[PDB]
């Protein structure tokens, strides 16, 4: 349904599963290197293809030991999908921005550091405003033809700067972006339902969303405070304590007991259930995820089994329940 | 929903037009004042809107979009073929009238 | 033989002129409707059919295509010059009847 | 008059002898290296310089042996045309179709088996519904202008799928392809004869036709039954079996018996008559062959001789007995 | 300032006019004629200068620079929007002062 | 000087025209029918002729050399301005008698 | 305000500091190696990141101490901007000239001097009357794109010239330039302030000035001769020492007396004023430096003091005191 | 004037003396290679920079012994310019002609022979009746393009081929010609002064000519017999040698005494008066000699002397003389 059911990423020939693995805060910070080959080794051998990572986690040393797993098992290059994200590459004035110098240097830094030949998706992570949109597209065009890339892709941009990407590529015979990464669970909803439907109809842009739990949140597991060895209570992650110990965070934990209340009477848990509430619609094609250990990433696989049981009278309570149904 | 900035191309059976998009939002009840009703039409390979319509009667609906809101007949189209391009691109009864007020009987 | 889809781009002599082939192919008998009589006009290299001819008079032509069998000389184009564009487009006995009925004499 | 008689490639500055040898089942399967060795130095002594194969034959291991027998003899390299088929490349899912990454991996990966730098022209071996024609006419330039190729080319695609091919290569500046391969015997007539002499005389696209023989049912050789160490008793070959012994295989049987007294009456054999009417018409531009032992390529080269006595009475006489003349 | 030589493309709501610098600075004091008051419309991706306005009425303005000074109106342009394409072109008193003069009534 | 075969665009103040050099070459004495003379208007760039002159009245210069010999004025070109571009492009006294006879008092 | 505060060059995306340090007559001349790697450190330790030299200096042996410094004290080279300029190559009929053969030669000679993969900018440094402007643009175009450069602009062209470029590169689909190198000081004022303001409005070009000091005139060391170890007493510069004996430069020095009475009244040095005079207005991106020892390059990197204290008053007693504002 | 007088291959920035040296019969045929050596030094020595070579010559090895000279002496590969033709490749079908694929094999082949990295100007030796346009404009643009060559042309092409080229040219934004070598002496005039001055002036194509002493006639050798050790004495010139005791050959004789009458009045000799005879107009940018020994070589370099002694009535007694000057 989403893992080993595999669908075009946007319009192009790019055949992916609507579930990966990220590289976000375990890798290289908060796990070591043998739970990480264990989580890669249980995401590949039930069908997923899809690994995301960037070159600003865990100052490029998440990117390190990805390339430390994919050299030992001996996989084969053509059966995975890698993806990177570039916008900082460190503290110097030219070392950040989407410029062509830096999305060269940083591209070649990050081939580097992950001992491959290329990759098949690069990422712009922000929009940058002190850079004519024509660089940007002529260095995106010039890092495909060189055979360092496949695609590329677009994060965080607005509707009119992904128009105008098109635009400034139709106009000079380059190369159109294929894919955007947004935000996504079931407390932010404005951007994926309202905008891109008529990007994905109008010139063939499809939408990859990450952060399915909010960072945890939407499991469950703040219902009481701070349990030890969260993301909440480790060192930085002062702005996710402060979010959850607000006011607004009580409200969201009594919806959360509804949702859970609904999840149990569907006969699942509910992160499944927030999982699968977004794949289903044909705008997503694939959903990011993030996991600490073993028994949570084979907890999130099972969104499968009760994705084909939502029915329209399910949403339509689960859309009472919430009740931020944005207007269109 | 600023719409302003843009251009926009209509190819009108190889005769292109350019404009910007605060042109054609300020009558958003028209054909191509709405971006539901004329996405239809859009040609993703050449970004532009083509039609598979009549040549000279397009400039006197560039003109209404232009000007304001004044509907004037070329001398080389006929009442009937004009009254079918207004049919067409949705103008509105109000053009319509202004149309049989302009030319005489209406 | 569905002949739907495609676009068709008609070059006369610098004039071009841009139509989708199920408006070409309602009148299989015409120099344009057939596939066979059109071929030795197409140029290989720029992917359109070429004219050496009157450019003023092609908007009829085409207009004959689109409203569907309506003959309407230009005002600017004498009676000869349309008669020998007819004769060469090879529209039929029935146009030149209909286009001889809407000139008066005939 | 085929064999050591040069001709063009469709319209293409490519010259060709117009009979070729191929690498299906013989190749890694039926026969030993040595028979391919003494075959392919039959073939080169004679003034043959085509060789087609693929990446989905005997699982690739029919390239190497071939790489095997160029390297061993010492032949120059520009006296020399090799083709390559891509479209099935393994067992995952971004392994196979005309996708970007597919094509350049796969072209990559016959290059390394081939032990070759180049080859001449690359084919697309089944049209694909999943990729836009853009992103395959882009990536079939892209590998032409890297020097991995010299020229591409389709594989059973219909008349509306090359059309559009060329439409978007003439739209954004890019190669239109130069050759289509396609199925041609006594019994399979109408994709020939009726759609492509209009690409050829329009956009001046060739052909190059495949199974002159029927797999070997021309030949005249099941006129009792099957025979051992035929095609037909190999293992996996039940559909052929099936076809021969069907109701439709005795009619055929008894029209081949009518045309091995007209081939008998002109002084020759049926393969050869049935060789050689396949290059009556100047659409065709080459043919490729099949043989299992030294005895048939021997024979099957000897249609050059049998070529010139086609007048228009044994043609119309043929097309009286056989019956199946489309309609145009 | 001997300003020649170079060709200016100006685009006029998508029809595509070329002319020389040296046609244009024989008149510096209208719109065209100055490179301080045109270069507001300077379109750098494409190198042309865009006006979002009126199609037939510019050929008039354009043999009013090419002929040395003639105003004519076309047949097909009434009276008012001509007046307003001549007032907004800057082509001064006198270019309005003949054109009352060729129209009648002035 | 078979002089046949080959394409040629001549461009006029941005508006493009195409044809054949044996449509050309029937009137060798004139202005577009002598290689020497039409050398010092080519634009080697952009491959084509360029001349900044007067738009509406080349489509009778180019009928005169499609249709045999043939001068017919446009309806909207006034007299003398027709008479300037048949001075221009060197037709001949024989197309100027023919050209005063075809509008009444020559 | 100039040095350690970054701007962009011209339009682009390229961002610089607005101090650089330059390689004329001291490297590999006048000055030691030693000495040139203190320089160098003391430029980059406070914040300089600009970095221009030539082919024709010291004939080429400038460029190989600057490659001297980088590859000793280990730099990285995503945090450097290094440009060339070529017009000089040798003594040879072909080893000169913007045409595409010596572009080529020269850049690949500079880069195996420099040590270097790639530079920034490449400039040409004076115009060529003898090549097609095409041929130039596609030279410029093709040594962008094998990623032996990153962007080019002109030295000494007028404003048609660039004009010339800029519309030939828009015609063909090319690259146009992005920066100008202008010469710019209190006695040289009329190219950067009337002709440069309407290209960097029109098509974004911007300035790159040189020379700020009139080779040490408007230091004040001149008062009252020629003082040994200086510029004007070097062998080879005689039409400098002329040009100081004359009789305009008599009034030169009375006005740098004047002018020194207002830079002493704001708190400052003569240098210091001169050096920010040239970056009040926002079409100068940046200005390139000489120095021969520390004390100097340590006093001119202190104009950014003196920079925001330039009120309307000052300029316009400036003006009045110098009395050569060209008229626009 | 001619040699160490410089001038621009007609429109391009590739500045070339106007006296050249041929690799044909003598290099690697009937001389030995410590002559070719000495040839080549004396040549250098007096400001020649052009040499001319094809794939045809000795089999190839002419050229082998043009790139032993020039890693031999140690020159400056910036001070050269090294041209070769490409239409004879071999005895196979595949390796002639105007192909894409013979292109890229040729040049590369001969690239290999002679020891380089690239050459200046490639030609195409003959024009192809069975090669479309479009194909061999888009090989000479690869080639180009991938830095094995800097610019190509043409020889023993027609003015409507060369005007064709031009157009897909510039109808698909690709690379034009730029020089067509042509054969002009006194007894073969037509083409270079009827019909290139059109494309000199309409499209900037310059001219090379080559054989200015028509092999030997015009030298004045030929006056008695047939000497031993010449070019029409050696073995497989029985052509040359029927040439030369025809009818023809005893008038042509007599104008050559008339001539040798006019060139010993100059103060010279009539090899100088012939070979300064092609350079008198504008539209010939360079003579390409042949020669056998040294005092051959040091006596058609001192045609520069002679050259502008050239008055007008010389040019018409010399026309008188001859009598086949072309009606234009
Ligand atoms: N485009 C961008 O700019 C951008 C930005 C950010 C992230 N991303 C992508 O988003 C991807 C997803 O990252 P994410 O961590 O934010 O997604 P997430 O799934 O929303 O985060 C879930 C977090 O909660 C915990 N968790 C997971 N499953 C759980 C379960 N059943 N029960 C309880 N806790 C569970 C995990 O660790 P804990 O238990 O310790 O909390 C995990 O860190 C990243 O890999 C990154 O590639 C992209
Ligand atoms: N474009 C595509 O998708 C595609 C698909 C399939 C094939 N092809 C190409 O087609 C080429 C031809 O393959 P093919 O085998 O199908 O051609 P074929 O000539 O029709 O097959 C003849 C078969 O019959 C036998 N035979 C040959 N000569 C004989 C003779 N005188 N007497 C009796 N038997 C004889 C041979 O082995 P047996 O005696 O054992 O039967 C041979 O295998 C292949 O090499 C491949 O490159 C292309
Ligand atoms: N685009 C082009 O064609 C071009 C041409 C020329 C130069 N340039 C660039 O211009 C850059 C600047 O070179 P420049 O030397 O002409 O600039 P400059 O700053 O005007 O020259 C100052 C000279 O005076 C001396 N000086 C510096 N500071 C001083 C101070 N406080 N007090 C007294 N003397 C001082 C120095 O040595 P002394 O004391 O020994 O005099 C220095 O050589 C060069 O690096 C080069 O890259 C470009
Ligand atoms: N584009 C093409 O297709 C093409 C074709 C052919 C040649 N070419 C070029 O043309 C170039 C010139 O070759 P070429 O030999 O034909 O030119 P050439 O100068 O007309 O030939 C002169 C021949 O006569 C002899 N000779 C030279 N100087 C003499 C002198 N003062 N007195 C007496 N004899 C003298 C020499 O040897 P002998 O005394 O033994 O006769 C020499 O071989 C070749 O190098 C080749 O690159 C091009």
């Amino acid at each position: 349904r989403q893992l080993q059911f595999y669908r075009n990423l946007g319009k192009s020939g790019l055949r992916v599963s609507c579930l990966g693995l990220g590289t976000w805060v375990t890798f290289g910070g908060q796990i070591t290197d043998e739970m990480a080959e264990q989580l890669m080794t249980l995401a590949y051998d039930n069908g997923i293809n899809l690994f995301d990572t960037a070159e600003v986690y865990a100052a490029g040393k998440a990117e390190v030991v990805l390339g430390n797993i994919i050299k030992k098992k001996g996989w084969r290059r053509s059966s995975l999908v890698i993806t990177t994200k570039i916008f900082w590459g460190g503290k110097a004035e030219t070392e950040r921005g989407l410029s062509r110098k830096h999305i060269i240097e940083g591209l070649k830094a990050s081939l580097e550091r992950l001992q491959l030949e290329y990759v098949d998706v690069v990422f712009a992570n922000r929009p940058d405003p002190n850079t004519p949109m024509e660089e940007t597209v002529r260095a995106m065009t010039h890092v495909i033809n060189q055979g360092m890339a496949m695609y590329w892709g677009t994060s965080r941009w607005s509707s009119m700067e992904i128009m105008e990407a098109y635009s400034v590529a139709r106009q000079f015979n380059l190369t159109p972006p294929i894919c955007e990464q947004a935000e996504y669970h079931m407390f932010q909803r404005e951007k994926v339902e309202v905008q891109l439907p008529e990007l994905f109809h109008k010139i063939g842009v499809g939408a990859m969303t990450w952060s399915p739990l909010a960072c945890g949140i939407v499991s469950g597991k703040y219902d009481s405070g701070i349990p030890p060895y969260s993301r909440a209570s480790l060192k930085g992650y002062q702005w996710l304590k402060d979010k959850i110990l607000s006011e607004e965070g009580r409200r969201q934990q009594a919806k959360l007991k509804e949702l859970q209340a609904i999840a149990e009477r569907l006969g699942c848990t509910l992160p499944q259930l927030a999982i699968a509430w977004c794949l289903r619609n044909e705008g997503v094609s694939s959903v990011l995820l993030g996991a600490s250990n073993a028994d949570q990433l084979m907890e999130n696989i099972g969104a499968i089994q009760v994705l084909p049981k939502l029915s329209s009278s399910i949403i339509h309570e689960i859309d009472s329940i919430l009740g931020n149904k944005p207007y269109s | 929903q600023d719409c302003c900035g843009e251009r926009v191309v209509i190819n009108i059976s190889g005769l292109r037009f350019e404009t910007q998009l605060k042109t054609l939002c300020q009558f958003p009840e028209t054909l191509l004042g709405d971006p539901k009703r004329r996405m239809r039409y859009f040609d993703p390979l050449r970004n532009e809107y083509f039609f598979d319509r009549n040549r000279p009667s397009f400039d006197a609906i560039l003109y209404y979009y232009q000007s304001g809101g004044r509907i004037r007949r070329p001398v080389n189209v006929p009442i009937d073929i004009f009254s079918e391009e207004i049919r067409f691109y949705q103008l509105g009864e109000e053009a319509m009238e202004k149309f049989r007020e302009d030319e005489g009987f209406l």
